[PDB]
């Protein structure tokens, strides 16, 4: 297991910006190349893994239609800091959001598990 | 009187109580042997069987009238206790209480909390331990807890003189109690680490460990002023390697040829991955650093196409550098401790240039030795003054009959016990018999040998065991010895092999027929003792440590793995589990830290490492290590062997005649006066003279002769010429002492001998050359024996020949030592053949040097059919292994050198069986071999040999008269005079001067408050000297520089305020002479390196001027007492110092004469390489100044050893060259090398140190 | 190893001669690939004509009469990586008197790095009829009389200056 540090729950109030924080402690650096994150949210619990933002070198968005353009990465991963942010939540943010770590040389591949609630 | 004992009832405490209050409107030390802890004296005699455990009144009276209540055990232990109720809860009536002092002293409560604690231990050295192992831990802390509470109820809590808190190892059980409850409600490695910590305290209670604790606490609060003294030396060498060797180790070899556009500097800001660099800088195959480089023409070389240039990072991680001071002290801690100080050597020559070897080597002497030995030498008198004190203070039935009786007629100890052991020998003769490549017949011949001979054993064990009754039999500490094996053996024949070459300790029974080695066996024996709790303890403290470090470092270890190892898989050496942090703990105590803390450093980061290592080894290696020798060196501070020569004597003499008896039954005035001419002649000064120039040119032709003599034609032929007419000098001297002396007393001095016969061999050499009678092998072999010419010095200079005469003085002493050392030795090493010879062989993939995978080959009928395939493929063995009784015996010295080890322990524990291949830790438990024979090898063992020879050296020197037997008829008048300055009085003060101002400035000068103020301002000025690193500021150089000029403007004016008062008095004073010429040094410096860096080029003098400043920074020696008083000591060791260097310098001299003739042109591999061969004088001297500290020696030995292809060739032109082939001679290679570390360790080694330890105890004095 | 060592300058008339001309590498255990020109100017001309290349063990002879069926390789055999360039002239003529220069394409392979090196050696020599001794072993061999003489007239002078006063003290006893 990788040392991923997210909060199962999180719960923003509606029509309110929201910072999504995935941090991580892997041992060995990051280098931009080999470094790979891929973010994913879920509708339902069990639902299809719609991932919006993968990492090339670079912060890479998906830009997804469910997510028009309120989605902006929260971080600086060479702080290990990888946190994503959300504007203006609205509730069909509602569901799991998910944060899947790569540290090469690093072996193990991390995860992150972050259920968002909207408030009113 | 004796029955004193009398319970406490409450009108006792009211009986003290109203005592008390007296006092107090009114308003002594105690029995030591009522002490508490104490044995009732017997005295009192038995107890009341109701008084005992019970709450007693006070015995000792000082007491008496305070308030106390005494209990004691069935042991009859005193318990001193406070009458005060605790909290005055309940009181010393209580029957609770009562309850509490009885369980505490029961034997039962102490046995239990021990094996609490033993167990506790098994289960932290669990890496990974089980989901039961919660509730044993539930279980010892419950255990704990209520021990704690036991012993807070008997003694109080904090309540008086007597209670829980208030004795320390309850406040640790107390501490590690809340601990444990605080994490568990709501930092886990600190935690784990305070829980083992209990068993240093309460193990070292035991008796026997008390004493040796004694002696090491006692040792370490002695060691200040030494650990100062190092401190200091350290920073001033540091200070002076910062200067010369800054940013040297960035030198790299660089691109000449570049992709278009790329400089350096782009370069760099790229390059992240080795292979990325390997692209742009030059690396050798196989290095994880670059290959080192230098600007200078003495300085490493760099391949065409490549040039040098300082940038990068330093070598093994950026932890070897002289770039700051910090990283300046590791460096020379380490070469101090002398820790793969050949590297360091290596590195900083390549890329500073040969001509710092000079830095090198008086480091290593002048520093390393003299403080090492410092250490042992306080350690030794420590323990010694301890035993010291210690002592002072001190001061059917039928049947039976029949058959027993008969059996004991039978033996007769005078012949049958010894041909037993004359067998023993015999077999164990055979025992080393045992090689790798034996045929099945002489496998099947020693096997009916075995049989055969423990039969033997076996009936002869029975025969005894029913003659004298069995009870005496097992009485005897020898039968017993005896049993044990020749049960072992019949079990086995009915791992075990590997314990009958024990057997052979049974010959040391004889010994008792040899007076000294008799004598020596006794003084080993009484040793034993206390040689056993110190191991006890060291073991202790091994395993805790391991623990911790376990505990802290063994996660990260795991995690990051892949920084340390390119393969991302545990390197051989971690501390993930718990064996393999025991092993580097070990390998700390043998003294080699610096590489697994380099892969600490760069997992754990470097701050918990350092301190980790660096407790770790002062303990274990500066303190306990050196109680070994402390030990030792205090120890030493029937025979029917006759009976059966005298059967012999009866035997042999009477058959003789008989058989005789038999035998008759059946039938020049002129000439003299010329004898004293040459007499007169061969002893003036000036023929002495002579010969000695004449002695010292001949060496000087010998080192000429290199592999480029042929570059320079001149000096060859020069030189032939030259051997002609020294060859006709020493003749015609050896005539002339032959008329001189006479014959007779010539051949009777050994130093006439030795000559005679070098000037034979030359004589011999000039007649085959001239007679045409060369080019033959004899010849040639000779031609190398001039090697020998540099001996003639020897004989002529005093101090050589005083050293010479002590070593021989010890030849004696040292044979014995030599005899009982190589039994055990053999006894180790055919244990080695039998588990690990012929399974030392693998399949390589010579391109890259990798053992096949092992899946892929798994024996070596594989590894064969892949030669047939494919090419790069070879069955190879290790060159040192374990295949004979003979290379067992070298595998073991490198072993017990430590220098070499590692390759062998490796292909030990990979081993699989015969022919199939090793494979990785298949056979991890292997090193237990190892521990023991590296245990006995380097600590008891070569310790042995250093006592016997000092004590040898103070007999010696007693038998004289207490003469020193190091130095020199001139050097012993010396050193009279330097005595007498550490004893002279004060003298006379000094007058103050009229003149009012003068008198002033004398007052100020003369007060204590003005040198404290110069100390603060050389301590200050030495801060200054080290916040300089590589890569500072403009801006920092400038502002350095003027603090430079200030302290030296302070510096001078208090010289002449000194001047002015003191006037010629000034220079009365030793040290205040020291303070001028300092003084003008320094100006003198900052004035000429100013103008080299500006009118002049000449960087490196730079830096040689300014080395001028630690000059003031020396004074500092002056104010600390401690310091300056082993710097004394010091400087009286010095001639002695000097004899030793000059005889060492002469064999030196003479092994590089001799490498440079047979070790040139071998195959460059190993230690052998482009700058430290053996192809010039220069390059042969420093190779040998290396080995001198035995290091790197097993490097070297490896290109020598291989004399077959494919491993050289034959033929190898060597152009520009006359000889062929790069193969080396195995048999001379050893020889070569194994004799010049024992000399080494007989010279330099034991005669320093004897000397250190000589002048320390004078000193001190 | 490789030792850098100068040719002699003088051939007999009529002898075989040997011309070294050794070019080793700084660092030894580098990889290269090496071939050669020889050139040649005759005394008393200025051009230098190439003779002789050798790559990959070939010797090309150019057509010039003064060498043809003369010249054999006494370089480094087998192996494409030279260290050793020499020449052996067989039968000695007084033609082959003059300069040579020893040139030297040496291509050296790193790990993914490549260099050209060029390197040229120079050689005179002179042909005589006669091998006459050097300069020094001459003198050397003067000298070596000279220090025996010297050393053992300060002996057996030493010695009779000191017999006469055993003689004397002997005398006087
Ligand atoms: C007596 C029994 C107790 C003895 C133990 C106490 C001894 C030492 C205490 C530990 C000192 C703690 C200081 C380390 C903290 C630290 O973080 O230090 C930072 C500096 C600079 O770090 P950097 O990143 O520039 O290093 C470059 C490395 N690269 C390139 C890979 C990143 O590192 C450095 O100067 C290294 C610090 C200098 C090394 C200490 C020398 C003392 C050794 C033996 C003492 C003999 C007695
Ligand atoms: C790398 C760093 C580069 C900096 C090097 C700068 C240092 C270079 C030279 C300075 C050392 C020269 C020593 C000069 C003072 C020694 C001396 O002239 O003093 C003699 C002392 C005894 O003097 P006193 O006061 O006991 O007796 C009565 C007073 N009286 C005898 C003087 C009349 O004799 C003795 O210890 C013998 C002196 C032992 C000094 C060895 C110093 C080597 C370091
Ligand atoms: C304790 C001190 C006095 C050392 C003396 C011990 C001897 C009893 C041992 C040590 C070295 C041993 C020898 C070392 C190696 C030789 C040759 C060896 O033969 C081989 O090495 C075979 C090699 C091959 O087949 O290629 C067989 C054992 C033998 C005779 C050993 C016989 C017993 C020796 C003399
Ligand atoms: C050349 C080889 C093949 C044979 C000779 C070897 C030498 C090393 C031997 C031959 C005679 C030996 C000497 C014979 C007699 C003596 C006396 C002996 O010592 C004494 O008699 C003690 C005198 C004293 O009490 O001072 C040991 C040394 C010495 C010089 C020996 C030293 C070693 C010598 C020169
Ligand atoms: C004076 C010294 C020799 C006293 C102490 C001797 C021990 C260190 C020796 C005695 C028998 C040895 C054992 C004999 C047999 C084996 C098999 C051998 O090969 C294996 O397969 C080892 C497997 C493993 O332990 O991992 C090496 C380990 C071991 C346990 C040895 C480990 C070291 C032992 C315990
Ligand atoms: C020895 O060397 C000189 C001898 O020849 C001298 O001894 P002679 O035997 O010749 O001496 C003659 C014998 N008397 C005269 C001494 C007896
Ligand atoms: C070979 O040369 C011998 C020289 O060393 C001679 O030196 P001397 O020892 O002779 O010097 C004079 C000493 N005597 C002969 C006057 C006593
Ligand atoms: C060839 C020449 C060999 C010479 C012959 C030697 C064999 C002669 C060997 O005889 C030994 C003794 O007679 C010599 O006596 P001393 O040397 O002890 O007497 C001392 C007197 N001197 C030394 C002062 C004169
Ligand atoms: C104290 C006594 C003094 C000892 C001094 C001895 C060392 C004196 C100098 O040491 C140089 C030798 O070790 C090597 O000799 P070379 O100068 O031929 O080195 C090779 C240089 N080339 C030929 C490649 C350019
Ligand atoms: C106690 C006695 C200790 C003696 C220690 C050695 C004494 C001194 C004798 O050791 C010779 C070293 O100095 C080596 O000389 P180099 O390698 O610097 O030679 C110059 C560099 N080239 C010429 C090779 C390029
Ligand atoms: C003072 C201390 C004395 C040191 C004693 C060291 C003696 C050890 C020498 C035994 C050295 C004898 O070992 C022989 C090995 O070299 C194997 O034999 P080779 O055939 O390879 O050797 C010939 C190579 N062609
Ligand atoms: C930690 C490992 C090495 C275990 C160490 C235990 C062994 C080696 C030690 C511990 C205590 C020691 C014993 C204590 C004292 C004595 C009494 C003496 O008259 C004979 C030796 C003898 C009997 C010692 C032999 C060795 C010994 C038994
Ligand atoms: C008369 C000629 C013989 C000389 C002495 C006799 C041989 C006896 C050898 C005694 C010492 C052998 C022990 C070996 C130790 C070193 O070689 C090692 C050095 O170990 P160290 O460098 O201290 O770790
Ligand atoms: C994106 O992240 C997911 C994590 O589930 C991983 O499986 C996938 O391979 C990643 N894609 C890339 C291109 O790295």
């Amino acid at each position: 297991s990788m040392e991923v540090t997210v909060p199962a729950t999180l719960n923003v109030l509606n029509g309110s910006d929201a910072r999504l924080p995935c941090t991580f402690n892997s041992c060995y650096t990051v280098n931009h190349k080999q470094f790979s994150l891929n973010w994913t949210y879920q509708e339902c619990n069990n639902c299809s893994e719609e991932m919006f933002l993968q990492f090339r070198m670079k912060i890479i968005n998906l830009k997804l239609e469910r997510f028009q353009d309120r989605v902006e990465f929260s971080g600086n991963p060479s702080k290990y800091d990888v946190s994503v942010m959300l504007r203006n939540v609205q509730p069909e943010d509602e569901g799991i959001y998910n944060c899947y770590i790569m540290n090469p040389p690093d072996r193990h591949r991390g995860h992150g598990k972050i259920h968002l609630q909207v408030l009113m | 009187g004796p029955q004193s004992f009398v319970h406490f009832t409450k009108q006792s405490l009211a009986l003290i109580e109203q005592r008390i209050a007296e006092r107090k409107s009114k308003e002594p030390k105690p029995s030591s042997d009522l002490e508490a802890g104490k044995q009732l004296p017997f005295i009192y005699g038995d107890i009341p069987p109701g008084m005992v455990s019970e709450p007693l009144e006070d015995l000792d009276p000082y007491y008496a009238d305070k308030k106390t209540f005494i209990v004691l055990n069935k042991g009859k232990t005193i318990f001193r206790f406070n009458a005060t109720p605790a909290l005055y809860m309940l009181s010393p009536f209580s029957p609770l209480r009562r309850i509490s002092i009885k369980i505490l002293v029961h034997s039962l409560f102490s046995m239990l909390i021990m094996c609490t604690i033993l167990t506790n231990c098994i289960f932290m050295t669990m890496n990974n331990p089980p989901d039961w192992t919660k509730n044993v831990k539930y279980t010892f802390t419950g255990i704990y807890t209520f021990e704690s509470l036991v012993k807070i109820l008997a003694r109080g809590f904090c309540v008086g003189e007597f209670t829980f808190l208030r004795d320390p190892w309850n406040w640790l059980d107390f501490v590690v109690i809340v601990f444990a409850y605080l994490t568990e409600f709501v930092n886990v490695s600190a935690l784990r680490t305070f829980r083992v910590l209990r068993a240093l305290k309460t193990i070292s209670v035991i008796p026997g460990l008390k004493t040796i604790v004694g002696a090491l606490i006692q040792s370490v609060k002695k060691l200040s002023d030494v650990m100062i003294l190092t401190v200091f030396c350290l920073s001033v060498f540091a200070l002076i390697g910062l200067q010369l060797f800054m940013g040297n180790l960035k030198h790299k070899c660089f691109r000449n040829s570049l992709e278009n556009n790329e400089t350096l500097e782009s370069i760099m800001n790229t390059l992240e991955s080795e292979e990325d660099f390997r692209k742009y800088f030059y690396y050798l195959e196989g290095s994880k650093d670059a290959l080192l480089c230098g600007f200078s023409t003495d300085s490493g070389q760099c391949p065409e196409g490549y040039t040098c240039v300082k940038i990068g990072r330093n070598p093994d991680y950026g932890y070897t550098s002289f770039d700051t001071f910090s990283w300046a002290f590791l460096a020379l801690f380490r070469l101090m401790t002398q820790d793969y100080w050949e590297n360091l050597y290596q590195q900083t020559l390549r890329a500073a240039g040969k001509t710092y070897m000079i830095f090198f080597v008086v480091v290593i002497f002048l520093g390393s030795f003299y403080l090492i030995n410092l250490i042992l030498a306080v350690v030794a008198m420590a323990y010694e003054e301890q035993n010291q004190a210690n002592i002072e203070e001190a001061k059917c039935s039928p049947y039976w009959i029949k058959f027993k009786k008969c059996i004991y007629f039978i033996v007769m100890d005078p012949f049958v016990d010894l041909a037993i052991t004359i067998c023993i020998v015999l077999n164990t003769l055979f025992m080393a018999m045992e090689h790798h490549p034996m045929t099945e017949e002489f496998k099947n011949v020693l096997a009916i040998r075995n049989l055969v001979f423990t039969g033997i054993f076996a009936a002869e064990m029975v025969l005894k065991l029913i003659a004298m009754d069995p009870y005496e039999y097992f009485q005897v500490g020898w039968n017993i010895f005896d049993s044990l094996i020749v049960t072992l053996s019949l079990v086995e024949l009915f791992g075990l092999s590997v314990l009958r070459s024990f057997r052979l300790l049974r010959v040391f029974k004889l010994a008792k027929s040899w007076p000294t080695l008799n004598m020596l066996i006794k003084i080993i024996g009484n040793s034993v003792g206390a040689f056993g709790n110190l191991m006890l303890v060291l073991f202790i403290i091994v395993f805790i440590f391991a623990v911790v470090g376990m505990q802290l470092f063994g996660k990260s270890y795991k995690e990051c793995v892949c920084k340390i190892n390119d393969d991302c898989t545990l390197p051989r050496w971690h501390m993930n589990d718990f064996f393999h942090s025991f092993l580097i703990v070990f390998r700390v105590l043998c003294g080699e830290w610096i590489e697994t803390m380099w892969d600490c450093m760069e997992v754990a980061g470097q701050a918990m490492c350092l301190i980790f290592y660096m407790m770790v080894f002062f303990i274990g290696n500066l303190v306990v290590l050196n109680l070994f020798l402390a030990l030792l060196l205090s120890s030493f501070s029937a025979n029917n062997l006759q009976i059966a020569v005298t059967r012999i004597k009866k035997g042999i003499n009477y058959v003789k005649q008989t058989l005789r008896e038999f035998i008759l039954k059946a039938f020049g005035k002129i000439w003299w006066n010329i004898r004293k001419t040459c007499y007169k002649i061969v002893e003036h000064s000036w023929f002495e003279s002579f010969i000695v120039l004449m002695i010292l040119l001949s060496s000087g032709a010998l080192a000429f002769e290199d592999i480029y003599i042929e570059r320079k034609k001149t000096i060859k032929i020069i030189l032939e010429y030259a051997d002609k007419i020294f060859t006709y000098i020493f003749i015609l001297e050896m005539l002339l002492k032959w008329i001189a002396y006479g014959y007779k007393t010539y051949f009777t001095n050994a130093w006439c001998w030795l000559d005679f016969l070098i000037v034979d061999v030359s004589l011999v050499t000039l007649v085959a050359n001239t007679l045409g009678y060369s080019d033959l092998g004899p010849i040639k072999s000779l031609r190398t024996l001039r090697a020998l010419r540099p001996l003639r010095a020897l004989s002529r200079f005093e101090g050589m020949r005083v050293v010479v005469n002590a070593l021989i003085g010890a030849i004696p002493s040292i044979m014995n030592v030599l005899l009982v050392c190589l039994i055990f030795w053999l006894i180790f090493s055919i244990m080695g053949v039998n588990l690990f010879a012929g399974k030392f062989y693998e399949c390589i993939n010579t391109t890259d040097g990798s053992r096949f995978p092992a899946s892929q080959v798994p024996n070596r009928s594989e590894c064969f059919a892949l030669m047939n395939v494919s090419q790069n493929v070879r069955w190879k063995n290790l060159k040192v292994n374990f295949d004979n009784v003979g290379l067992g015996y070298l595998s073991l010295l490198q072993v017990a050198t430590f220098k070499g080890w590692t390759i062998i322990m490796y292909a030990a524990v990979d081993s699989v069986n015969v022919d199939k291949q090793p494979k990785y830790e298949y056979s991890l438990y292997m090193y237990i071999y190892f521990i023991f024979f590296i245990i006995f090898g380097s600590f008891f063992t070569l310790n042995l040999f250093i006592c016997v020879i000092i004590d040898n050296f103070n007999q010696q020197k007693k038998k004289l008269g207490g003469q020193d037997i190091f130095m020199t008829e001139e050097q012993k008048k010396y050193y009279n005079a330097m005595k007498k300055l550490g004893s002279k009085k004060p003298q006379k003060p000094i007058p103050r001067p009229g003149n009012k101002i003068q008198g002033c400035i004398f007052d100020l000068v003369t007060n204590q408050a003005f040198d404290i103020s110069i100390m603060v301002l050389i301590c200050l000025n030495m801060v200054t000297m080290m916040v300089e690193k590589e890569g500072q500021s403009q801006h920092m150089t400038e502002v350095l520089y003027w603090i430079n000029v200030v302290f030296i403007i302070l510096f001078t004016g208090e010289c002449v305020l000194k001047l002015i008062s003191l006037r010629h008095y000034y220079f009365t004073v030793g040290w205040n002479i020291f303070d001028f010429v300092v003084v003008i040094i320094s100006i003198v410096g900052m004035f000429l390196a100013d103008l080299i860096e500006t009118y002049f080029v000449s960087p490196t003098l730079f830096r040689v001027i300014r080395l001028a400043r630690i000059g003031r920074i020396l004074r500092l020696v002056k104010g600390a007492k401690g310091i300056r008083t082993l710097l004394f000591a010091l400087m009286m060791s010095l001639p002695a110092l000097f004899n030793i260097g000059l005889l060492l310098f002469l064999v030196m001299f003479i092994y590089a004469i001799f490498g440079m003739s047979n070790f040139a042109y071998v195959k460059k591999e190993d230690g052998i390489n482009d700058m430290f061969n053996f192809e010039t004088f220069g390059n042969s001297m420093i190779c040998l100044f290396q080995i001198t500290t035995s290091a790197g020696w097993d490097g070297l030995l490896a290109p020598i050893l291989n004399s077959k292809p494919p491993d050289c060739d034959p033929k190898k032109v060597h152009p520009g060259s006359s000889v062929e082939g790069d193969c080396g001679n195995p048999s001379v290679g050893i020889f070569y090398f194994v004799s010049y570390i024992i000399i080494s360790f007989l010279v330099v080694v034991n005669m320093y140190i004897a000397v250190i330890l000589e002048n320390f105890s004078v000193a001190t004095e | 190893g490789c030792v850098e060592v100068d040719s002699e300058t003088e051939a007999v008339y009529g002898m075989t001669f040997k011309i070294l001309c050794i070019s080793c590498k700084r660092r030894s255990e580098t990889n290269a690939e090496t071939f050669t020109e020889w050139t040649f100017r005759q005394k008393g001309t200025e051009e230098f004509v190439k003779i002789l290349r050798y790559e990959n063990e070939v010797l090309q002879l150019e057509e010039d009469e003064r060498f043809e069926g003369r010249v054999v390789w006494n370089g480094s055999r087998g192996t494409k990586d030279l260290q050793d360039l020499s020449i052996f002239i067989t039968n000695v003529t007084y033609n082959h008197s003059g300069d040579y220069e020893c040139h030297v394409y040496r291509l050296l392979f790193f790990e993914n790095y490549e260099h050209n090196t060029s390197v040229v050696k120079k050689i005179h020599i002179e042909v005589v009829d006669k091998a006459n001794r050097d300069m020094a072993s001459i003198v050397s061999e003067i000298m070596m009389y000279v220090l025996i003489v010297v050393l053992t007239i300060w002996l057996v002078a030493e010695m009779i200056y000191c017999y006469k006063k055993i003689a004397a003290a002997t005398e006087t006893a």
